[PDB]
């Protein structure tokens, strides 16, 4: 993806967010950070992964933007300069959205292979059995040397 | 000391208005009078932020068009809250009262002359209240 | 800036009213006067939505039928909130004050002449308040 | 007995003001009159802490600049809360009313003369309220 | 990293915090603290580690800035000098952000190797098994001398 | 550390606290107290320890400063001397900060060796085993003399 498409895509995904709420320079800053770490030009397979992380970081910057200003710590207002009176009572709204977004990554890109390896059962596949068995660093139960080593007990996991 | 009122509001909209200072001068060379042919000198400026509101009652002297033996004359007034300092006239001097331009009931724009200014010297915050009366139509006041 | 007041209400019923603009013209060919035989020209129109209310007190000048040495004369008035701009008379011109037709205490319908118009130039929302007085019975006002 | 009001406030800012006492004396050696050539003697002092506020209405006599047949005269007034005792004039004596210096609507500073003093002898706490009127421009009052 | 980029990077990460809220001097003070403890000039492998601690320390100084002033202990205000009336009601917001930031270090630098060694199981690796076994200071169960020492029981962990 | 650096360091750590809130004389009073107890001039290894305790004592003095005055026991105010009305409703804020500070000593000095010996397991080190075994004052299970002493049971913990 080029530098101009990312701002176009992020703004649409964030419900048409405006420039003052989030500048185009900040989006490039997070976009560039994941470009150098994932060398997207070298391997184009990380386009969905780099795109998903970029949006999440932008939401994080939005939350901290409410902080460091007076918006986060106020929950009341009252103006009265005569006959005009106004009283109203997004920091908390951005919170659960970030939690919700991390649970539905398909909203960004459906090809993220999300939710595929929840349950793992060991010893029910030949591919997984031999990979563990043939690992030279593996130490299993058949290596119990006891008091002092004896040649009756194997020193390697793999079968001869 | 006051803190909240020492800063600009963030709920009620405020607007800026234009103003102009006023002096006077004598022109006649031989007339023995201080008046002479009086002239007024102007120097424009603006108010930082202001709020305009109309008179609250319906008293006969506060109505807009008034019936006189000559014809349906014109009258307008306002109450203004502002953070700029405006001055009235001072005696034994050549300074006149400041004026500021605001919309009227006839759809046009006319000059209003400051008549009453309220200040709170012991509080510190620069917030003022003014009371204004529209200049007579066809003249520049006095 | 104001948001809620910048939109039409949805709880209190509002109605539209009819109005008419007014000018004047000189008809006498030889009379040297600006008055001449005065005539008034009308151009009708309507107000988008309005609310009509009566005077709140019972002061002697606000009563409907009044006892004079000639006979029981007639008087009516109102206070109106509207989102249309109506203008009063302006001097040095040929424009007169706008009028609008409303029901009266006698069961009929008569024209009311705008006398006082209130505006809030610094707020922005187009909401106005007017004060009206019924035209004398048997004439078209002035 | 009152406790909280018997101590200085800690939320609303208060300021000190300057004042001056006033007597009078006869100067003419041969004139048979008590007036003679009147003179006033001053002795300055200050008020511990005070609060200044302007008149609340817009009545014609409370406006700052007033139109008279001579020219646009000047007028100002205030209401003051203070913890210092100030005295008015007393008859059959040579003491006059105390005065105190405050800012005015013209941007300068002028003397205000005490006219009304309020006290609560049965309460005990030393808190007073005063009403002041600016001295005529170009003179030292009376 | 040089002395000027740290301020530029910190402000962007903190959502464009202003100069009056945190001076550039204080940022250098915490930046210099970790430079001498991690000798960044000698070993540049600690650039992410020094950067992470610097940002966290700045947030800590921000929290204590609300304390030691009137901002922390007030929760109402009311002004009236005539017709103007105002009533409104970051110490609490900066608290949870520090807790959140301590749980998401990837927001600062993805190369921090966060969350990699949660679960440890012993005796399942040859590298770890021999490290403990060959340790001269190790004392294991086969050294139980009893009432008085006997030459039938080893005095060293490693096998001969 | 010299007498002038400590005030400079403490004020920065406390978020730029002012002189009226805490005087420089009180800081020296607590600084001097830990100097004579830890003879910093004799052993410069206690610079972090004496510095950490000095800041904690200052926070303790700040808490007791709110006490002994009217600030602690009031939670409302109302002034009205005419048209001016003011109403607002750090003793409790300094409380949890002291609790928080005692849990994050690295904020003062990272070299405090905090959080290093939480879990202790006995009998798994030769160094710890022989120190207990060779202690002349130690009394273990192999000394159970029973009814009356017999020469069949050792009277010393260390092996011959």
């Amino acid at each position: 993806m080029t530098n101009e498409q990312v701002i176009e895509l992020v703004r649409v995904l964030l419900g048409g967010i405006t420039t003052e709420e989030i500048s185009d320079q900040t989006i490039i800053f997070f976009w560039t950070k994941w470009k150098l770490t994932y060398d997207l030009d070298n391997r184009p397979e990380k386009i969905p992964a780099a795109l998903y992380n970029t949006v999440v970081d932008c939401v994080r910057w939005l939350i901290v933007q409410e902080v460091s200003s007076g918006n986060s710590s106020i929950r009341e207002r009252f103006e009265k300069i005569g006959d005009e009176t106004i009283s109203v009572k997004s920091w908390e709204s951005w919170k659960d959205f970030l939690d919700w977004l991390e649970l539905n990554p398909d909203y960004i890109d459906p090809s993220l292979a999300f939710n595929s390896s929840l349950v793992i059962i060991g010893g029910v596949r030949k591919d997984e059995f031999f990979r563990v068995k043939n690992n030279p660093n593996s130490y299993n139960g058949f290596m119990e040397q006891g008091v002092y080593p004896t040649p009756a007990i194997p020193k390697q996991s793999a079968w001869p | 000391a006051y803190s909240l009122l020492s800063s600009r509001n963030r709920l009620i909209p405020r607007v800026e208005v234009q103003c102009r200072k006023r002096e006077w001068v004598k022109t006649d060379p031989d007339s023995p009078f201080l008046n002479g042919g009086r002239e007024v000198l102007y120097t424009p400026f603006t108010a930082v932020e202001c709020t305009v509101q109309p008179m609250r009652g319906k008293a006969i002297r506060d109505q807009n068009n008034q019936l006189m033996i000559g014809g349906e004359e014109d009258y307008d007034s306002y109450t203004v809250y502002s953070e700029t300092l405006l001055f009235r006239a001072r005696e034994g001097t050549e300074h006149l009262s400041d004026q500021m331009l605001l919309p009227d009931s006839g759809g046009g724009q006319t000059w209003f002359t400051v008549m009453k200014a309220d200040m709170y010297p012991s509080s510190g915050v620069p917030r003022y209240r003014y009371y204004l009366i529209a200049v007579p139509v066809g003249t520049e006041g006095g």
